[PDB]
Parts: structure tokens; C-alpha cells; sequence
RNA sequence: GUUUACCAAAAACAUCACCUCUAGCAUUACUAGUAUUAGAGGCAAUGCCUGCCCAGUGACACCAGUUUAACGGCCGCGGUAUU
RNA sequence: AGAGUUAAAUUAUAACUAAGCUGUAAAAAGCCCUAGUUAAAAUAAAAUAACCCACGAAAGUGACUCUAAUAAUCCUGACACACGAUAGCUAGGACCCAAACUGGGAUUAGAUACCCCACUAUGCCUAGCCCUAAACCCAAAUAGUUACAUAACAAAACUA
């Protein structure tokens, strides 16, 4: 995976869910982007009420898509999703699977700093 | 210290700032006025090239412009 | 300029065995359309190389430098186009560009046919450092065009003089 | 550039520029236009600027309050550093 | 350098309650179209993380996402070229909040200051200038050594 949405749904009924879906997903196509995954993460409730589209939304579902895009639609689908109603919030990272996970090594003893003043007698 | 210094040249400063305030126009005429002899320098200095090469009148298509008292 | 298509397999997948029977998804992937400027720059330096350089192994030579420095200066002259205001971006520009003719003026001193060659392949025209750096100002630029038309104004009145003396001692040796 | 044809052609008017106010709109002006617009005005390109005041009279506000690039105004008395 | 977004606070804006609110060592002035709670766009800035010391040549940069991207197979080197904190200028836009100046209220013999209140340029965005700082880490750049050796203080003395 390259690219992963982090999409928040309205709160709604199934079919409408599933339409919101179809027709995102169907965006996402249009602009030359194949899709690898998609996955719900559940209804929950918001952290803060978020204001958007002239409506105070309490709850929200949370999806997220991965999938392989050119570097110049990112925007355009960014664009495409804020203007949608069923939308909350919208956005667009890079995978974190993309980033190979390095060695953390631990914690390296640090001596403490010396030399830092001259030996002349106080 | 150099604090003494410092104070020196800061009411010098502020005395300079002052004075230029109180005479402004006054430098400005005199600013306006250099220009106008350091044009006119130019502008001889111009004429005594060609009047040295040989040539009566000044080349065609030269107007000589100025150079000192443009605009703000 | 060069046209790299988004189709080009980019070298990270272009030299491994059974590339082109596999589905044209995984193509495309794989190709320069899924692809980041980084890739492009990739494929563009190695098409200059391949093209310009006869010996592409040798990088660390004066020829495989001054055209790997070459795409670099040509991909922050297509940045700065778009943003007219990165300061820094302009700074690293106009250093890259000292850096290539510094450069080009060790290589047009050590070898000189290499030198040639490069320069008509890659476009860049090689001019001598003008002596004597100054800040051309207004009245130095108005006098040395007074000075210009002067000296080209005294030359015409001499010809024509000599011309005239020419026509009279011509009429005059006849009778 | 214009003006007192017929005693006055200008230092007068106008003028580009700069400032104000008045107007959210359709079949005759404005205008077959719509605030970067159109009218009622002041001063005059450009350069430096245009300092204080709503106490009075106007104008918005239908009373307070705001306005001077609105009408307009921006001080006395007495002694003092060595004459 | 561009494009997109906002968690806390505040405010234009409405409703209920109440009379003061703000203001300082103490007061006065100011607002009572005031104050508290509940909802609330736009602008400005970006708590903890940061006991971190990274990036960039320097100035400078730490709310989030995306694109581009951080020269030199790496010596020194200008009056040449390109940048250059805040402040100021020009034209257009925005203006919660802070504030030069200003006008009131305190204190003082005087206070055109420190203290409180209101407000302007300005700090905010685009483009064009201006090119100045205790632009200081007051310690030039490049490769080094701990030999001789404490004017004083301070960041120890030194080589090519
Ligand atoms: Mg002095
Ligand atoms: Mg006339
Ligand atoms: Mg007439
Ligand atoms: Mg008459
Ligand atoms: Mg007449
Ligand atoms: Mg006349
Ligand atoms: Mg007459
Ligand atoms: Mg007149
Ligand atoms: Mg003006
Ligand atoms: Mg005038
Ligand atoms: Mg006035
Ligand atoms: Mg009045
Ligand atoms: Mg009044
Ligand atoms: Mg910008
Ligand atoms: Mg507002
Ligand atoms: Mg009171
Ligand atoms: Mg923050
Ligand atoms: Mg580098
Ligand atoms: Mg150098
Ligand atoms: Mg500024
Ligand atoms: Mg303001
Ligand atoms: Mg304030
Ligand atoms: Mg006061
Ligand atoms: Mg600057
Ligand atoms: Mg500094
Ligand atoms: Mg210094
Ligand atoms: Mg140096
Ligand atoms: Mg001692």
C-alpha cells in the first residue's frame, strides 16, 4: 500500500453506507488509483463534535483505504472528498507500512559532558 | 566597561538623528542641488567627448538622459 | 525535452527476469505512472549517461559528474518555475550551476575532445570568465554608448571623406 | 485648451492626478449601462506632505453618538539664566 | 516553496439569570449595547510533548496532511551573483487580539514616563521595495596536536 485514506462517514444506515462507499471508491478509481484494502474500523463515537457541511456531527464511521496513486491526484481526490456531504473528515497519508521499521537500538549510556571549564583554582 | 562606549555612541547617534530631523528640508535643498551641478557634470562631461573627437553637433538619435534626478 | 513515458518500468524493476508476462496491474505499479519525481530523475540519468558517456561504469569521472549535475540543474530549473519564490530553492540552482561550469572549465583544460563532445550533446554553451567583475551602473552604461555611437559616427564621416577624396583625384587625373 | 461677440485672453475657468459624499437598480435621459459603475462636488499632473478640534451651524442618526480632503477655528497675564 | 485542514482560547452574533464589569499597593477613569452559562462563523497564533538538540549557508524553523526538495568524488577565495531577523514604504485584501502615536484617569512640585482604560499606524495574506541588528556563540575558513606552556577574566594553550 502506498497512499491510506483514513475516510469518517456520517453516521447512517447501511445501504447509505454502502452507497457512500461505492461511489467513493468509484472516485478514487476514476482519478487512476487501484485499490488495494479497505477496512471498517467500527461506529464510534467522536472524540469532539466535529462541524461540517453546516451540521454538528456527534458520531461517525470510520473506514480505511489503501491503495497505489500517481502524486498528482492526491489533491484532486482531497478536493473531491470535501465537497462531499457524507463525509466528515477526510485525509490522505502516506501507509505506514511504507516506512520500513528501523532498530531501535535502546538507550546508549551518555557520559557526562567534562572538560567544559578550565583548571584553574577557585 | 564598554557600556561607556556604547552610550557615547548612542547620543551621538541620537544628537545626528535629531539635528537631520530639525534640518531636513534644508538637506534636501542641498541634496537637490548637488544633483543638479552633478547632472550638469555629466552632462559636459558628455559633450566635451564628442567635442574632442572631431564632431560639431551631438551624435543623431542621442538624447542623454538623466541619471540623477529621477523620481521616488 | 525528454518524454519519458509513464509506462517506462522504471530500472528498479527493468532488469529482472520475467517482467513483461506478468498482468498489466502489476505493470502498471511497477511503472513510472505509481511512480515519484525521484524515479523520473533515475530514468533520466541513466538515459543521459547512456547516451552522452562512453564509458557509464566510470562514474567518478569530470564527464559522468558534470552530467549527473546536469538533470539535478535541470530538475530545479522545472521547480522554480512553479515557485517563483523559493529562495533556497534558486541558491541551490545557481550553486549547481557554478559547480558544473567549474566543472566544464577543468575538463575543457584537461580534455579537450571529451569536453567538445559533451557540451554539444548536452546544449551547454562554455564562456570564458569576463575580466574585470563590475556593476555596470547608469552613467558608465550611458557613456560607453555615447562613446559607441561617437567612434561609429567619426568612422562613417571618415569614409565618406575618403570616398569624396577618392571621386576628386579620380575626376581630376582624367581632365 | 476655453472664456467677458463689441474697452479687460489673464495670475481667471477647465485639465490629467488625488479626495469626498449619493445610489443594490430595467424598458425614452442616466442606460439598452450595474459599485474597477453612474451622478452631486472640492483641489489641481508629478515629488515631500497635508499637524489639532465636533466647543458652535449643518449632514447621517429620526434622542446619545460619528463627521472637518464639512461650513470653520487653532490663546492670554506676570517674573525669571549675566544687562 | 506551494496546496489543503483545525484542537484549545477569544470574538461578531441569540436565549435565561443577575447587577455591576474591568481596573490596581490603593484609587480614579471607562463600559453599564454590562457580566455569567448555553450554541457560534471569520481573522491571528500554534498549550504538554521540548529534562528533546535536529534541519538550513546565515537570517530562521518545532498544530496536522500531500507535492517538489535540501549543490559540489567535497581546500581558501571578492568590490561579481544570490539571500538576508524585526522595523519601515507602495498597491490590493483581512482585522479576534496586542499595540507605536494619541485622548482620558492615577502619582508627582512638574510626569508630554513607569500604573489603568479606549483606539490608530503596525504585527496578518499577494506582489514590488528597503538591505539594517548586542545579524554575538563579540572566538574567520580548511586539515590537525595535547608537545612547550596559566598577563588577568572568560570558552585551555597551539600548528600548516
Ligand atoms: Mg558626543
Ligand atoms: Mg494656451
Ligand atoms: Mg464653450
Ligand atoms: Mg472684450
Ligand atoms: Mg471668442
Ligand atoms: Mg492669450
Ligand atoms: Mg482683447
Ligand atoms: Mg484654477
Ligand atoms: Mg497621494
Ligand atoms: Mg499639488
Ligand atoms: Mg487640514
Ligand atoms: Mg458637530
Ligand atoms: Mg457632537
Ligand atoms: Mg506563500
Ligand atoms: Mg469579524
Ligand atoms: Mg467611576
Ligand atoms: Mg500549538
Ligand atoms: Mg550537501
Ligand atoms: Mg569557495
Ligand atoms: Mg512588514
Ligand atoms: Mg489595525
Ligand atoms: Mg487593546
Ligand atoms: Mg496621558
Ligand atoms: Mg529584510
Ligand atoms: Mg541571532
Ligand atoms: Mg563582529
Ligand atoms: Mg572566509
Ligand atoms: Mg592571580
Amino acid at each position: 500500500p502506498r497512499y491510506e485514506l483514513a475516510l469518517i462517514l456520517k453516521a447512517m444506515q447501511r445501504p447509505e453506507t454502502a452507497a457512500a462507499l461505492k461511489r467513493t471508491l468509484e472516485a478514487l478509481m476514476d482519478r487512476g488509483a487501484v485499490v488495494r484494502n479497505l477496512e471498517n474500523l467500527g461506529e464510534r463515537m467522536l472524540p469532539y463534535k466535529i462541524s461540517a457541511h453546516n451540521q454538528r456531527h456527534s458520531r461517525g464511521g470510520y473506514f480505511l483505504v489503501d491503495f497505489y496513486a500517481p502524486a498528482t491526484t492526491v489533491e484532486s481526490m482531497m478536493e473531491h472528498l470535501s465537497r462531499d456531504i457524507d463525509v466528515i473528515r477526510p485525509n490522505i497519508v502516506k501507509h505506514p507500512l511504507t516506512q520500513e521499521v528501523k532498530e531501535c537500538e535502546g538507550i546508549v549510556p551518555v557520559p557526562l559532558e567534562e572538560k567544559l571549564y578550565s583548571t584553574k583554582k577557585r | 566597561k564598554n557600556i561607556l562606549k556604547i552610550r557615547r555612541r548612542k547620543m551621538n547617534h541620537h544628537k545626528y538623528r535629531k539635528l537631520v530631523k530639525r534640518t531636513r528640508f534644508l538637506r534636501r535643498k542641498v541634496r537637490e542641488g548637488r544633483l543638479r551641478q552633478k547632472q550638469v557634470k555629466f552632462e559636459r562631461d558628455l559633450k566635451r567627448i564628442w567635442q574632442k573627437a572631431g564632431l560639431k553637433e551631438a551624435p543623431a538619435g542621442w538624447q542623454t538622459p538623466k541619471i540623477y534626478l529621477k523620481n521616488q | 525535452q525528454d518524454d519519458p513515458p509513464p509506462s517506462m518500468l522504471l530500472l528498479d524493476y527493468q532488469n529482472v527476469p520475467g517482467i513483461h508476462k506478468v498482468d498489466d496491474v502489476v505493470k502498471r505499479l511497477l511503472s513510472l505512472e505509481m511512480a515519484n519525481q525521484k524515479e523520473k530523475l533515475k530514468i533520466k540519468k541513466m538515459q543521459l549517461m547512456n547516451k552522452v558517456l562512453e564509458n557509464p561504469e566510470d562514474t567518478s569521472s569530470l564527464e559522468a559528474r558534470i552530467v549527473a549535475l546536469t538533470v539535478k540543474i535541470r530538475n530545479y530549473e522545472e521547480h522554480m518555475q512553479k515557485h517563483r519564490k523559493d529562495k533556497a530553492h534558486k541558491r541551490f540552482l545557481l550553486m549547481s550551476i557554478d559547480q558544473r561550469k567549474k566543472m566544464l572549465k577543468n575538463l575543457r583544460e584537461t580534455n579537450y575532445a571529451v569536453f567538445e563532445k559533451i557540451c554539444k550533446e548536452l546544449g551547454i554553451e562554455y564562456t570564458f570568465p569576463p575580466p574585470y567583475h563590475r556593476k555596470a551602473h547608469r552613467r558608465w552604461v550611458t557613456k560607453k554608448a555615447l562613446c559607441t555611437q561617437v567612434f561609429r559616427e567619426v568612422q562613417k564621416l571618415k569614409k565618406q571623406k575618403r570616398a569624396l577624396r577618392a571621386a576628386a583625384v579620380a575626376a581630376h587625373k582624367q581632365g
